[PDB]
């Protein structure tokens, strides 16, 4: 290579050969947003003038329609998404975190043209949970940890806008990463397949 | 590079809208294993360890520690221990931030960066606009990352749940951006064998209960014992004969 | 069924140097086994490495292909532990793109003296009751708050801060959560949740295994022992905000005026009794690999007061210096061969070899026959060691294909039949001379 | 109880060996004689370098041109 | 009644060259046979003591040293002797010669990177600045609107100030996250902001906050002082091709990016020499011209010497000294061309050759006796003789390397001190070069 | 005395080219001696570059070492002095690791022929006797000469202007009226109570001061290169410059220079050792010298017939007969033991040493012993020997004490042939 | 309105997903040592859209 | 070149021999300005 040296080369391809298989769940709430409807107690608390208790959350999906109640924090990220009533959106059940997809594909004709490509409706329940069994090489987890992809800072905005680099790996982030896949393995959560390399000429 | 820059931006918000669209349905192909569709060419959210995927699942996050912004060491043990009784318990490998006192070189020399002046009216706009950052939209991408998130910092003080900022003011490095240093109050107890010997005598003397009196000769001595002693919080008084009756 | 990341390797079974408190060598511990004169030697410059007082020593390991040249270099590597730095270098590794040698080497030996800091901080580590956050109708942004947390003994209420305030609203700190709060740093981290104020919920916040309620006093000591070496310090001192290079490796040919200035502050530290100084090893394995312009550096460094002790290891012969004409001892320069003390290995006997092969065998779960270890000892004789180290493995699977409980010698011949000796491939070679590429 | 000097003081205590009260001054702590000062790197800055008027109005091919660049 | 004491504070550790401390002469320049450290070499010494005139005498440029003589001469141990006769403030810049082949600038660059490193300049730096609790920050505004001017209020225990500021101050303030009640400290020279953290008068003001207070600072909000910095030339060059300097986004980004060298233009060599010759004609300067060492020099390319030619004649140039070990050897870029001691006829003039001898006998024994007062360990009359006798077969190097290896069998065994029997046994352990390369020649068929 | 960063060097001494009308030198005179025959052809060199009318032309000074073959080249370039450009490398100072080695013959030929413009500016230059401003804004100055003082009505980027900068009254100022910077040059000496004081300026307030000005071609290319060019032409990020970009610049000066609103002045080149160049760097010098822009170049070698770098090809020189063909070659010549002896003296001038004459005729017999420039290293070093023996002149016995404390190359080489197997390699 | 037929090389999908705007290096020549964790999915994805008949 | 293979300078070199030729009529406008007016609405 002319990015790095020849023997880095063949360290990553000592760690392709070394496989996780690490499974874990995905549960996610998503569908088109019925209503947004904020639940007041009828006492308020002392010297205000009205409180809430939760929202509910109407989503539907093209298996039904359910009222989800939430805790009424979510009402200030439902402004930073720009949410309307007739929107399709996803809140992730592990981490409370909501997003909006689009306006839903029932409303593609309230005007000859508009500016948002339109989401067809979700199809399942409302509330969605499965397993995956991901697999990643020990490869991969030393280009994602020597190379960050999250942009909610400079360094790694500028670091995703200047060309991508191969770089020498230090023998301390194979050593970190090593001491936590044993975390990992020894408490059942992810299996390890030690591979083959195979280097032909 | 400004579109460079919002093109980015907009790219990592539709990275979380497709990662759900690209993981949770199979409708066969689009007019019977027909048509491929809009973004289809966009296959880095596929990787299990890509952004949305490892943000969505709850344990790859984890396995992704070295974010850009931290200054994360590397795993250890580490031991707690409790005031009463004085019993300790080990915790077994967890992330570690390095001390608060490693980033201690700095520059000789730090000079202006370089300017040219040039003797016409015209001229002198141009360096003036690049003195200040040659549009706000150019300064806000830089300083608050980019220009909905510096629309958006600048109400964040109404928002409950704020997220963090992107701009340089996402990062804060351990001792500021200048390099100018106030000496730490330490050097005090580093700085005289006298105030070190005494350092330990008094955490003997406290964690045995004696009340205790030190006595010295000089004014600007009681100065140096005074302000070591507020430092480390003992409790304090003093009656100099510059003190009143 | 089990299998963590680190596995059975060519050293796995050496575990010391199976030195009495004498420092005299037994005859089998530890997995080391025979080789008395250079086991002594390594015996004395661990002893030396222990007291550390002096800089720059160093020892070349020398002496015939597969004589436990590498097994020495790792006995004293698990000899001296977990807590010492010991950096292993094949010779080739300095040879990067990113940076020219003797930055290579210059890291190479920074990374091999440890700087030990004791980290002691007080944290809160409880059980979140209830909180309170206030914000202001439009306003300046002066926010306020108030936090409450419990143990199965003690509770209480913390009047908050200002940057506590986004410090805990950036994790979604919210009742029932189990949280540890370090005062010193201002940093929360999350535990998981209690299993009570868990049940007065709404369509999900979080999904995670519940964690026990914190025991004891509320407010509670923790300690860490960092080992920071010196090429990571003059890292993050490379560039503010540098961190991650520590993982990346990315930054290169590093300023002579940052490790100039961390020499001295590293010196301080030690003077205030702030962090410990804890020089390590530098293994420099296959050192002949190292160029003539290397070798000039290694002169030089190798007489700083931060040098650490550093081991080489060759197997070469008189053999040219690489990237000159000039032969000489090692394949090294005698510029830098008058520096460092030479340690010699020796070759093996019948005795010697069956006892490795045993040790061998019990570090890989075989039962073999006295039979099998008598014709497995002749082919490590016939043929070099790692050959016969080679076999045992493949006899064992074999075995087990067969469904035998013992590596029988028919086993072995079995084997050694079906994957070749190199005495043998070049052997075979010979008939296929027209049908080999490029003899 | 004994004290050493500090690896600081050893400095100034000789600089004493070559008046008794400004002799105990620096044994008991050295900022009774001089207090440790807050450091900062040495800041400069050159000239501007001066660009003509006649080489900004008619000396960049950003300007000159103009009309060419636009094709 | 009781008396008490503590020390347990690790010393600096014992190195190669560590019990160097000067050259030994006396005030004739003639040598002392043993003093500061050293023994023999004084036709050696004495050359090296004219050299440190040289140096002291500010006078030359570009005149240059080389030390010649075998391996284990103490050419490195007289270079280093120079170093510590100079004391602390003259600069002496050691470099090895293998150290010009960077991967980042060109190897006739790095050159005169140590060469500008090895001039030193003493400034008298009149800095000004403002510090205090912020008692009120209030900014103010212009036409078509924007900040234009800034109020801040500072409060010390010897006053307080409202002062008047730019409005780079105010985005430099902000950047710091400056609030009221913080003690801040302002550089008014350089616009540079230091956030201590807020005053100890509100140190209760929550059960929790991340921050730790600070004492409200003493004397006069605004005030100046005499700083004094030591300084390299090449410490003004690099600082002003990649500023981190300023308060603008692009010093600021600047800092962060990574740190690449480059190819220093020679017109701002120009520019910082036309500026350091006004401030030594202010008189706020002081020069001082110290050592560039080049130990290791006989592998430097033909490209380096053909460049060391040009450099050393330069009315600019520091002092320099060479270290060489070579006989006719080759030298290196060339492949045809031999010549003395690696370094080419054509720079071979331009430098003051100075000839290290090899030692007797009876200097090895002095050596290795002022080697193990120094390394902390004692040692018996036969023994050290033993010591002295190995040194005749072997060589300097390896006679010293055998002592702590035998303190620790002595200790080992429960001795005070090196017998002979601990120095014959490690000569048992630790083969030499020489006895090395007998079985290696013998064995020559198996390696 | 203080000591600026110029100090005693090795060519310190030469203050010239020491010339008569004639262009025939006398024998020492401007700091350097002997050498009839290379200085009469430098005169005649000197005046090719200062005429400027031809282009792209190249001299070689050649002969052994220590003949003044950098002396002779350094003399001229004092002769020449400011107001034409030139500039010095050294010929492995080319071999960059960031740029095309012909790219780096192309910056140090362009260094060197200069652009020269004028330009008219309206400067207003006084002390300030009194300023004025109000809360839009209004303001009102007055300036003094020693010969005139006046009134102004301020316009709004003027006030904005005094205000940033602080100007307060009795402080002396140039104001740039085209572009409102203010310079501050002290305050007036009636006003140095409650540093730096100086004396108001003579003449009228408002002078249209004419400035000449010179920027080298390169530096052009450099300006046009980036978004801000001038940061690249200190911290060297010039590379690789784009070739298109000097295809317009070229052309571009070529018509300012017929327009007349521009001349250029053609400078000088000075590659010395020029043994180092590649046969690629020759190929550039052989076309690169055949151009309007080309400036003149000297070259110093010090080689006999040798094999030229990137071959196994030899040649006079070490410069290949194809680039030898383009050039004149100016002989240096070994010196007589009267030149020897008269050097010797200047450095003593330029060293400030006394010495013994009978000190000056040993250290003249060392010289032609060991091809002079050894002997002129022993100066310094008596001179330091005579000050530890605190004598007011350098004796025989200082130099006979300092010949043996440092070796020639001579006694080096022939105490390596004691010890030849002490030493590694052979 | 219509459905089109686009013919886009195999190189093309590999630099588009080398880095976050990698269609810019199809032009200007600016990119090189694509990760080969890239060439073997976009080899699996083009079997997978031959498979299910989209290409 | 260092910064680009060998085969891309003779490329570029190549590039640089063939031209266009293009036409177009240079319109200036120029003078004090006496007015401006402004005049979707
Ligand atoms: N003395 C020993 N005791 C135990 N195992 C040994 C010993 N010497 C060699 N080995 C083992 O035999 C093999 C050869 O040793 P190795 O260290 O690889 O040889 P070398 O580095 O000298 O070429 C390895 O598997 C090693 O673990
Ligand atoms: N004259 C001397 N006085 C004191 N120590 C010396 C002397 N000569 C050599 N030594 C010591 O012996 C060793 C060899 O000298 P060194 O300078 O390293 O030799 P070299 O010039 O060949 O590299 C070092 O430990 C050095 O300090
Ligand atoms: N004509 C001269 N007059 C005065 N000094 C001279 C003269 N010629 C040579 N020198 C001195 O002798 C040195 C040797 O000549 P130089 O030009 O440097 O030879 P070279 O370039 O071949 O090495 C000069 O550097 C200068 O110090």
């Amino acid at each position: 290579s002319t990015e790095i040296k020849k023997t880095e080369v063949l360290m990553e391809n000592f760690r392709r050969a070394i496989g996780l298989r690490i499974k874990e769940t995905k549960e996610v709430y998503e569908g088109e947003v019925t209503e947004l409807t904020p639940c007041e107690t009828e006492n308020p608390m002392g010297g205000y003038g009205k409180t809430i208790s939760h929202v509910i959350i109407g989503l539907k999906t093209a298996k039904g329609t359910k009222q989800l109640k939430l805790d009424p924090s979510i009402f200030e990220s439902l402004q930073k998404e720009r949410v309307e009533a007739g929107d399709v959106i996803y809140i992730e059940a592990n981490s409370g975190a909501v997003k909006r997809q689009g306006r839903c594909d029932t409303y593609a004709t309230e005007f000859d043209l508009e500016a948002e490509e339109y989401v067809p409706l979700p199809k399942g329940d409302v509330h969605k949970k499965k397993e995956i069994i991901q697999d990643v090489t020990l490869h991969d987890l030393d280009v994602a940890n020597a190379r960050p992809q999250g942009g909610q800072d400079i360094l790694s905005m500028m670091g995703q806008l200047m060309k991508p680099k191969k770089t020498e790996i230090t023998d301390k982030l194979r050593g970190e990463i090593n001491k936590v896949v044993n975390k990992y393995i020894d408490q059942g959560i992810a299996e390890l397949v030690p591979g083959v390399l195979f280097v032909d000429e | 590079l400004l579109a460079r820059w919002l093109a980015l931006f907009l790219s990592l918000k539709a990275s979380y809208r497709l990662h759900q669209l690209r993981s949770w349905g199979a409708p066969e192909g689009e007019s019977h294993q027909r048509y491929l569709r809009n973004k289809d060419f966009l296959l880095g959210v596929n990787f299990p360890l890509s952004f949305p995927n490892l943000c969505s699942c709850p344990l790859l996050k984890s396995l992704v520690f070295s974010s850009h912004c931290k200054a994360v060491s590397g795993y250890s043990d580490q031991v707690v221990h409790q005031r009463r009784s004085a019993t300790s318990s080990l915790r077994r490998c967890l992330l570690t931030e390095l001390p608060s006192f490693l980033c201690v070189a700095s520059p000789r020399v730090t000079a202006v960066p370089l300017d040219s002046y040039c003797n016409d009216r015209s001229a002198e706009y141009e360096r003036r606009v690049l003195k200040e950052g040659g549009s706000l939209a150019a300064k806000q991408c830089l300083l608050n990352g980019a220009p909905e998130l510096a629309a958006d910092w600048l109400n964040r003080r109404s928002q409950f749940f704020p997220e963090p900022a992107g701009g340089l003011w996402s990062i804060r490095p351990q001792n500021g951006w200048s390099f100018i240093r106030i000496p730490g109050k330490e050097s005090l107890i580093t700085d005289s064998g006298k105030l070190y010997a005494l350092d330990v005598l008094l955490t003997r003397l406290k964690s045995q209960g004696h009340r205790v009196l030190i006595y010295s000769q000089m004014t600007r001595m009681i100065d140096l014992l005074e302000e070591y002693m507020v430092y480390r919080k003992h409790t304090y008084m003093r009656l100099d004969g510059s003190s009143k009756i | 069924d089990v299998t963590r990341i680190e596995r059975i390797g060519a050293h796995s079974h050496i575990r010391g140097l199976g030195l009495d408190d004498a420092l005299e060598p037994r005859q089998a511990s530890q997995g080391m086994v025979g080789q008395l004169a250079a086991r002594r030697a390594a015996g004395v410059v661990l002893e030396m490495i222990r007291e550390g007082k002096i800089a720059g020593r160093a020892v070349l390991i020398a002496g015939q292909p597969g004589t436990g040249k590498t097994a020495i270099a790792m006995g004293m590597a698990q000899a001296l532990g977990p807590d010492t730095p010991f950096t292993a270098i094949a010779g080739s590794e300095i040879f990067s793109l990113e940076m020219s040698k003797t930055e290579a080497l210059t890291q190479a030996f920074r990374r091999s003296i440890g700087v030990r800091i004791k980290e002691e901080t007080e944290i809160i580590e409880g059980e979140v009751v209830e909180i309170q956050i206030d914000r202001p109708a439009t306003g300046t942004g002066s926010k306020v708050g108030k936090l409450t947390l419990k143990t199965t003994e003690m509770e209480t209420i913390y009047d908050l801060g200002t940057k506590m305030i986004e410090s805990l609203t950036k994790d979604k700190v919210q009742a029932g959560d189990v949280i540890t709060i370090d005062k010193a740093t201002g940093k929360i981290s999350k535990l998981g949740r209690s299993f009570t104020r868990a049940r007065d919920y709404d369509a999900m916040g979080s999904q995670t295994k519940f964690v026990q309620c914190p025991d004891g006093e509320l407010q509670k000591r923790k300690e860490v022992v960092h080992t920071v070496s010196l090429h990571e310090i003059d890292v993050i001192n490379s560039r503010t905000q540098g961190f991650l290079a520590l993982f990346s490796g990315d930054t290169g040919e590093i300023k002579s005026e940052v490790r100039e200035q961390i020499n001295a502050k590293v010196a301080e530290w030690r003077e205030e009794g702030k962090a410990e100084i804890i020089p390590g090893v530098l293994f420099i394995d296959e050192v002949h690999m190292l160029d003539i312009e290397s070798f000039s550096f290694l002169n030089r460094a190798l007489e700083s007061d931060m040098a650490p002790v550093l081991i080489m290891a060759t197997n070469r012969g008189i053999t040219r210096i690489r990237g000159t004409s000039y032969q000489s001892p090692h394949g090294i320069p005698i510029d830098l061969l008058d520096r460092l003390l030479i340690v010699s290995t020796t070759p093996y006997s019948e005795k010697d070899t069956k006892q490795i092969l045993r040790i061998r065998c019990e570090e890989e779960d075989v039962e073999m026959s006295e039979d099998a270890y008598t014709v497995l000892t002749r082919i490590g004789l016939e043929t070099s060691l790692r050959y016969a180290i080679q076999l045992i493995t493949a006899a064992s699977l074999v075995c087990r294909k067969r469904k035998g409980t013992e590596v029988q010698v028919d086993d072995i011949k079995r084997v050694y039949s079906l994957f070749l000796d190199e005495s043998r491939s070049t052997q075979y070679m010979k008939e296929y001379q027209d049908a080999f590429l490029f003899n | 109880m004994y004290c050493q000097l500090t690896s600081r003081q050893k400095l100034l205590y000789q600089a004493l060996k070559n008046l008794v009260m400004q002799f105990r001054k620096v044994c008991n702590h050295p900022e009774l004689f001089e207090r440790q000062e807050t450091w900062s790197p040495f800041h400069i800055s050159l000239k501007p370098y001066h660009i003509s008027k006649f080489i900004y109005r008619h000396g960049q091919i950003r300007v000159f041109n103009h009309s060419r660049d636009r094709w | 009644k009781i008396e008490e004491v503590k020390s347990t504070t690790k010393t600096q550790r014992i190195a190669s060259h560590s019990h160097v401390k000067g050259l030994g002469l006396d005030e004739s320049g003639l040598a002392k046979q043993a003093a500061s450290g050293l023994v023999g070499q004084e036709n050696a010494r004495e050359a090296c003591g004219v050299i440190v005139e040289l140096i002291k005498s500010k006078k030359m440029a570009g005149r240059a040293v080389l030390l010649a003589g075998p391996p284990g001469t103490g050419k490195t141990a007289l270079a280093l002797a120079i170093a510590q006769e100079l004391g602390s403030k003259v600069p002496f810049c050691p470099m090895v010669g293998s150290e010009v082949y960077s991967t980042e600038i060109k190897k006739t660059e790095v050159l005169m990177e140590n060469f500008r490193r090895a001039i030193g300049l003493r400034i008298k730096e009149t800095k000004e600045v403002y510090e205090g609790e912020v008692t009120e920050l209030t900014p103010c505004e212009t036409e078509n609107k924007t900040i234009s001017h800034v109020i801040i209020g500072l409060k010390t225990a010897k006053g307080t100030k409202q002062l008047k500021l730019d409005p780079s101050i105010f985005e430099s303030l902000q950047k710091e996250r400056v609030e009221a009640g913080d003690v801040i400290y302002i550089e008014a020279n350089s616009g540079a902001v230091k956030r201590q953290g807020r005053c100890d008068t509100y140190a209760t003001e929550f059960d929790l906050e991340a921050e730790e207070y600070v004492p409200l600072p003493k004397g006069d909000v605004h005030k100046k002082k005499e700083i004094i910095q030591d300084v390299t030339l090449h410490d003004l060059d690099v600082a002003n091709a990649r500023p981190q300097g300023g308060q603008d986004i692009l010093s600021m980004m600047g800092q962060l990016m990574k740190p690449k060298k480059t190819e220093i233009t020679d017109k701002l060599r120009g520019e910082i020499n036309k500026v350091v010759n006004k401030y030594i004609d202010q008189g706020i300067a002081e020069l001082v011209p110290g050592v560039l060492f080049v130990d290791e020099v006989h592998m430097l390319d033909i490209e380096c010497f053909t460049y060391l030619h040009r450099a050393l004649e330069s009315s600019i140039a520091p002092i320099v000294i060479f270290a060489s070990n070579r006989g006719n050897c080759v030298i290196r870029g060339t492949e045809d061309i031999t010549s003395p001691h690696g370094i080419p006829l054509d720079l071979l003039d331009r430098v003051m050759i100075i000839r290290t001898m090899l030692y007797t006998p009876q200097e090895m024994k002095q050596i290795i006796k002022i080697r193990a007062q120094t390394e902390g360990i004692n040692i018996s009359e036969e023994a050290l003789n033993h010591l002295g006798e190995i040194g005749t077969k072997t060589t300097l190097r390896y006679s010293v390397q055998l002592l702590t290896p035998a303190n620790l069998l002595a200790k080992i065994n429960g001795k005070d001190s090196i017998e002979k029997e601990h120095v014959e046994e490690i000569s048992e352990l630790f083969y030499d070069a020489k006895s090395s390369a007998k079985i290696l020649a013998d064995q020559q068929d198996k390696y």
